[PDB]
């Protein structure tokens, strides 16, 4: 025969896959690839990211410097890990505006402490208690100076430190509550005590509050946390003349990369970029259905579990 | 697709062609025998990766952002806090339902279109030697060996030698 | 030969060709401001219904009282005492009618209420030794009788001693125990010595993890309904497992108990608009408003399943093809 | 359009046709007439429809949320409120807008397409016994009664038939 | 190109056209011409000043609005403010990087359809009196002069007047 | 006796570089950027109402800083902060500092109305060498230092209705001596206590005696607060001790006005968007410049460069 036939046609498979168009929900193409990474490792990864556990402790009281937390004396980290599990073993306390003071310190990334020579005169100091046993003693969080009367009276403070460096020093101080008036003179001296931290742009009052609260480990009466920062060229003031729990010295502030992350998984070696509380997670779909909070280089969190990308054509069998 | 060739006026795909994604089926003088075309089929898959490279490894770097979680009822700034990231989730998982839609929509269009650009190629070539059979099939109307039908998938396929044959068969 | 209907007898005409409509609509493109397609539907709703529909969502009509108001125990909001809701509806012409107060930050409490989509209270027997309760005024009049916030409790001396209060209440339940109480801040010492003796007063409420404390402010203030003096409302909150104490030496206006939060769906809303028999599952200030359409440009506030607030009044998706109608002159 | 059809070497539509979107009119033996191709039309409004699936009756669940209207100044934790919602609004709008102004884009030109699509489904059927005579219409060179132009809109024209007849009214 | 004429059956473009975007070169009895086809030209341009047009400002006018650089370090509510900012400008990335993407494809492809558009429109007035010769040419089979192709070129070529000497040229041999 | 016609499309020397959804890199006829990157280098002020603050911040400016005393009923819809501002009058501090700033910012209005506060039994206009007014010891215009008259500090008791038709601002203060020597000398009663209220809202502050670190001679403070007074209510002010009062209110207005930071000059020219780098055009959608912004602004992205292609493929020999 003197003639031909030359048909032409496309390649098709046994089963291929389902995809969304905008004409269609559904519809079978050839192939695809998933873009929403829905399963993470398990661990964090603890290799491209220096990861810190943080174990039974929290990184305020880390910071404080609670007896248990000690290890944590100069640390750093670019993630803080925070378990549920975690627990306060000192004297009790609270924190107006809390989640400021820790987002702070997690954001600097470091609990680099450097003491200065405050001048307490007229006043005993290091103050300690059984509530706070660190080793075998009463003592107090490391980083926080209890002051208290020397026998016969508790004179105006007025103690001063400038800031000699060119970046910002952070502050941790606070003020003591009793739990009945008669404490209250017992230790210092006066009726009503006062603490008057001031910089040369700033100020802080806090008048201490008399009376009896729960019962924790056996003390009645509590301690409330204040923070100040002073900056470059700044000079620092302290006025009391009474409940004062003073500084022993500052902290240093970096603008930094860092955070914190509350997570109860097994922190292990591995490959990783992002890191999630359930687990690092790879980072090659651009979207993930694992958990919105995350840290490090990291696919975008969306509702959907999956989503097909076509990377072929109309599937059609015969 | 919109080119109305894939799932359209061929009929359905091979499943046999293995070593390409387009191609050709052909009888002759010394029976049946397949081909696929690699331009054509390379032209698809740049195309495809093309797109895995925008989608693929494109990731944002971030560290310390807002908490999402709370413990205690607070109120007003934890109210805030949330919704700002309910709403964020919600516009990105908007942006990815979109993106999935439209780049699966154009991939079958483009796939369609690389089909038909072969057909067109294909019936310039053979020009008044050939008509469209329809299902995607040409009738070339003269004796063309294996040698002949290469040619055509060489794109040095020359009209002239079989004109006056073909154009014989095709009127009489 | 000329209005023969048919061809030559050996060829014919095949014309293809598509439908055209005498009144099309115009849309935008990529590439169009305006252009005329067969057909189009709209996908921004921007009509409302004109009334809040309360067969979907359980809608509480506020009337002449505010959340707080309400939780609290204004005298004329009594009605609300044991209620529940998804949308709780506060109207423009609402007012208070007890003692005159201020709850430094309101906004945050309203929301936490709000949420929690219930004000079911459950009264405590707290043991205020050496003190007189129920104290009562003019400006919160139950009947013709002084009054006062129906969860509140005002304290006063007993003959010549306000003793330092000193009460706990554990909270054993498995919820959060949410607590309203104050402080009064009277207009002279005068008062100040004649209602709780103490020259200066005091309010500490305190848990195992958090404390707050209060002093009263003496001086006077502006008029409302008779009454200078005034007063604080402060809350808290307790967990399972944790105790709630109270300590003062003066001005307290203590607790009857606790309110149950709830993890809840609910909410509040500021309108004006009639409640009403009919369906709808999304809510606006305005009223409700169907959820066909993709897009709303009602109103920004909503609860409920609605559609996304945009700033375009219309936004037409065409439903036909291009429009290139017949004839040009009509 | 983007296949130059509707608007294009079509010069208009019909504002007859009632009962289809796309269809013939013929003149032959026995007159002119009219009529609807169903499954063009199917087609273009099958994907229609599913674009109303993807945009109509689907939305969130929303409930307490933050508050978007103020009695009193409050300086900066309000003006924070308001920039998150006048950023999320903004945001919505921008999608709105691109949504609508992509499908309708999209929309006349898979109708154009299909317009297309039924003009080359016709062409190969008719092959060698017909020429385009420009504007969407065929000169079919065979008398073509009723019957004879319904086994075309059947899809059951076999062209083989008139073939002999129609090369001799072309060429002679 | 997604009907495969720019940069695809047609081999180039003509750096010797420089008063439009499409149109002719042919050869002929009275030599060689080169003509811009204005229509398609316009086409193309029009469609593309309306995409101008929805891009080129649109802008927004904004007032007071949040903070976005800071002094002292503050913590919960400035992680927020700058969490917002941070959140906001992220996506309008996302938007200009998708937008300008969508449009350039579209913008090749809707020039590539107004080329075919016009090859196709030619060959329906040329009829049976030329074939593609491949690289978009034609190749017609009478005396067609300068007057025969602007004719083509505005429309008004009438193929039965050559139709006979055509249908004589392309069956020979 | 034949004919050749051949199609074609035109072709450009220098084509450029675009991105599609297939190509990163793609050569076309023409493209127009999509991204203002870069600014006219001053700010304009032809187009929208700029306001050089000079050697003043905004809440200077409104406190009656002496040497900002130039800035006492002007308005602005832009109101510039230059870094080199700096406060010369008594050491101050502002609880919530950025609201009050933002708030004035928005009026964009200094307008202030005096009123006939009536303060018996108190010396008023107290001074200090730490806010000097030519050679003379002065004080915030705005605000009024009361001190003991004769050997006595009575409870101020003083209302203001407001019977207007807007919100009015009440800047007050409180002050803070360094001793109680000081508390006694200019007060007599050593515990002080400033109450400001409406019918809807209260606040009170206790002052705070103790040294602080020298400004200017002084180691007392003063904390600064705000009172906002709605259409019908009435503002009410009882003290014994430590009251910096007011001189009367700031008529509030929602505007369309702003504070910026830059240190830009402000010379004539015309553009009507506005960063701390200066004016830019507003011809391209997106920017990239600064995310601070007043006007008809483009909307900042973090790319510096996006290309739209205004022409088709280019294709050369
Ligand atoms: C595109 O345009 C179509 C053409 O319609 C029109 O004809 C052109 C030439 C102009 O003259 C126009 O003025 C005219 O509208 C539209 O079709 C028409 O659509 C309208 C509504 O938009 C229909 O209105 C309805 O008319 C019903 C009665 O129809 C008959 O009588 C009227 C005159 O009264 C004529 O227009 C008609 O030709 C018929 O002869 C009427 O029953 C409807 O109201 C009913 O409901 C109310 C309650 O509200 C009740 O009180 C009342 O008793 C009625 O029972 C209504 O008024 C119109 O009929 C319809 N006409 C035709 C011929 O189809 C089409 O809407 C439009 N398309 C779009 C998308 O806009
Ligand atoms: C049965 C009885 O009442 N016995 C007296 C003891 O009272 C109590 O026992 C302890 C365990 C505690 O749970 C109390 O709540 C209980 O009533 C009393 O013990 C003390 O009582 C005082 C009263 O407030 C303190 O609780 C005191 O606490 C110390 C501590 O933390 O160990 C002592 C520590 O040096 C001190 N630190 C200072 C001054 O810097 C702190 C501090 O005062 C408080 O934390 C302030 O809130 O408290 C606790 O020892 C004993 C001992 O009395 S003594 O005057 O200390 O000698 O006396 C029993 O009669
Ligand atoms: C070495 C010594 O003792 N010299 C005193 C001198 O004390 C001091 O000098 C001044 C400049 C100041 O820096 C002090 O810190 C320094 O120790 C006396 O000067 C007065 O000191 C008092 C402090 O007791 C005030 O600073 C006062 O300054 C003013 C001021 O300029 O702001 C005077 C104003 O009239 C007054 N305004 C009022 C009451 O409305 C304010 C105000 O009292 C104060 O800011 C509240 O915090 O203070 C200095 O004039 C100097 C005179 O003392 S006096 O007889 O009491 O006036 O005597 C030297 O021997
Ligand atoms: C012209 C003149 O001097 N008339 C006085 C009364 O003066 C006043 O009139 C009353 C209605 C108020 O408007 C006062 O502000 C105004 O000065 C005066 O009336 C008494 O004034 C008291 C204030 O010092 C109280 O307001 C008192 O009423 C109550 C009240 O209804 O709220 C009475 C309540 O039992 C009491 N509740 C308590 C202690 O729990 C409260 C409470 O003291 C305040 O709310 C605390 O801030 O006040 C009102 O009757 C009387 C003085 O009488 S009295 O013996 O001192 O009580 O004398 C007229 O000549
Ligand atoms: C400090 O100053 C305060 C205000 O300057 C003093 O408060 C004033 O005290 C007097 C005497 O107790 C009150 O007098 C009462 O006024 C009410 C108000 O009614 C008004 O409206 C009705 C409308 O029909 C009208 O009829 C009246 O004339 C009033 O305009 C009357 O109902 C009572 O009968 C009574 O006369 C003032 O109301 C009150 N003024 C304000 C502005 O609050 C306060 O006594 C001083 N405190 C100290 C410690 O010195
Ligand atoms: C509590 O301690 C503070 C901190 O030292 C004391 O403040 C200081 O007061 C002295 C004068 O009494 C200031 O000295 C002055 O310094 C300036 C420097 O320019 C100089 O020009 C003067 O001649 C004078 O010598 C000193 O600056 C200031 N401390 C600062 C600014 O840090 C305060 O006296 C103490 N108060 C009490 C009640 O104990
Ligand atoms: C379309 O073109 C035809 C062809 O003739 C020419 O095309 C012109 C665009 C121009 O290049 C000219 O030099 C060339 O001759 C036109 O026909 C011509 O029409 C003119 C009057 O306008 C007459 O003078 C000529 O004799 C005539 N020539 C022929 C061979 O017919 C025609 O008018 C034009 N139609 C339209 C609508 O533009
Ligand atoms: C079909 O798509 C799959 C993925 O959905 C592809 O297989 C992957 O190929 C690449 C090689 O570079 C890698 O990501 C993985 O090794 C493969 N498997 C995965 C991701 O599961 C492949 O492109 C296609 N396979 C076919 C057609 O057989
Ligand atoms: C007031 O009462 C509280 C409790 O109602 C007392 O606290 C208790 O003190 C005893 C020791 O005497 C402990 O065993 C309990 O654990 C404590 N209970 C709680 C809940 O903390 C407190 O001692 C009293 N304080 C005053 C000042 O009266
Ligand atoms: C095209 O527009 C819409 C659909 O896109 C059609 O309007 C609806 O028609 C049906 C009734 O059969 C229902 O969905 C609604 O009742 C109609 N819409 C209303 C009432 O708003 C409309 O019929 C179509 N128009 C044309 C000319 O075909
Ligand atoms: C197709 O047509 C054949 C005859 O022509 C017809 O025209 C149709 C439009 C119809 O309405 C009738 O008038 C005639 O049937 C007929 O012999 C075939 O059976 C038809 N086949 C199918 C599948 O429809
Ligand atoms: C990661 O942490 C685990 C905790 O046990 C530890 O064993 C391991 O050495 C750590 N890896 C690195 C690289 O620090
Ligand atoms: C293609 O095939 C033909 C015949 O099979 C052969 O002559 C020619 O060399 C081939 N051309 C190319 C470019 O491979
Ligand atoms: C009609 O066709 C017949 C042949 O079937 C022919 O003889 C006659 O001349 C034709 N007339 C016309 C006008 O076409
Ligand atoms: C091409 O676009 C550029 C930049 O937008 C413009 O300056 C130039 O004049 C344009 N050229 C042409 C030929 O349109
Ligand atoms: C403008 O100002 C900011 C703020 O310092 C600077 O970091 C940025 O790089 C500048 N942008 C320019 C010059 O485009």
């Amino acid at each position: 025969n003197n003639t031909a036939t030359l048909c032409l046609g496309h390649h098709a498979v046994a089963n291929g896959t389902l995809v969304k168009t905008i004409t269609d929900d559904q519809i079978e193409v050839t192939n695809a690839t998933e873009l929403v990474q829905s399963i993470s490792i398990g661990k964090i990864c603890n290799n491209s990211y220096r990861v810190l556990d943080g174990r039974n402790c929290t990184l305020i009281d880390a910071m404080l410097g609670d007896p248990h937390c000690d290890d944590f004396q100069y640390e750093n980290w670019d993630l803080f890990i925070e378990r549920s599990s975690a627990f306060s073993n000192c004297y009790p306390y609270d924190i107006p505006d809390y989640a400021s003071l820790r987002s702070i310190v997690a954001s600097s990334g470091t609990l680099e402490f450097t003491a200065e020579g405050f001048t307490w005169t007229g006043v005993t100091q290091n103050g300690g208690s059984g509530a706070c046993k660190r080793g075998s003693a009463d003592s107090f969080f490391s980083r926080l100076n209890w002051l208290t009367k020397s026998g016969n009276s508790y004179p105006i403070l007025n103690v001063t430190m400038p800031n000699n460096k060119n970046f910002d020093k952070l502050y941790i101080w606070g003020i003591h509550h009793p739990s009945s008036n008669k404490e209250q003179t017992k230790l210092y001296i006066q009726e009503s005590g006062r603490v008057t931290v001031s910089t040369e742009r700033s100020q802080q009052t806090v008048i201490p509050n008399i009376g009896s609260r729960p019962w924790v480990r056996g003390q009645s009466g509590r301690i409330s946390i204040y923070w100040t920062i002073v900056k470059p060229g700044d000079i620092l003031m302290i006025n009391s003349n009474g409940n004062l729990v003073a500084p022993r010295g500052y902290f240093k502030l970096r603008t930094g990369k860092s955070s914190v992350m509350r997570s109860d998984a097994l922190i292990d070696t591995c490959v990783s970029e992002c890191i999630t509380p359930n687990g690092s997670i790879p980072n090659d779909k651009p979207f993930q259905n694992v958990n919105k909070i995350t840290y490090g280089k990291c696919p975008k969190y969306i509702r959907q579990n999956t989503l097909k990308l076509a990377t072929g054509m109309r599937n059609v069998p015969e | 697709g919109i080119f109305g060739a894939i799932a359209g006026f061929i009929e359905n795909g091979w499943e046999g062609m293995v070593d390409g994604w387009y191609g050709f089926r052909y009888q002759n003088s010394e029976g049946t025998g397949q081909a696929a075309d690699l331009k054509s089929t390379q032209a698809a898959i740049d195309q495809i990766n093309g797109k895995l490279n925008r989608v693929i490894e494109r990731t944002n770097e971030k560290f310390h952002q807002i908490e999402k979680e709370f413990s205690e009822v607070e109120g007003r700034i934890q109210d805030l806090e949330k919704y700002v990231e309910d709403t964020k989730i919600d516009l990105w998982s908007y942006n990815a339902e979109l993106l999935v839609a439209l780049e699966n929509q154009h991939t079958i269009d483009l796939t369609d279109a690389e089909m038909n650009k072969l057909f067109e190629k294909t019936r310039r070539q053979l020009r008044e030697n050939a008509e469209d059979m329809g299902g995607g099939c040409f009738k070339i109307y003269h004796k063309c060996d294996n040698a002949c039908i290469g040619s055509i998938r060489n794109g040095t396929y020359d009209h002239y030698i079989y004109r006056d044959e073909a154009l014989n068969n095709r009127f009489q």
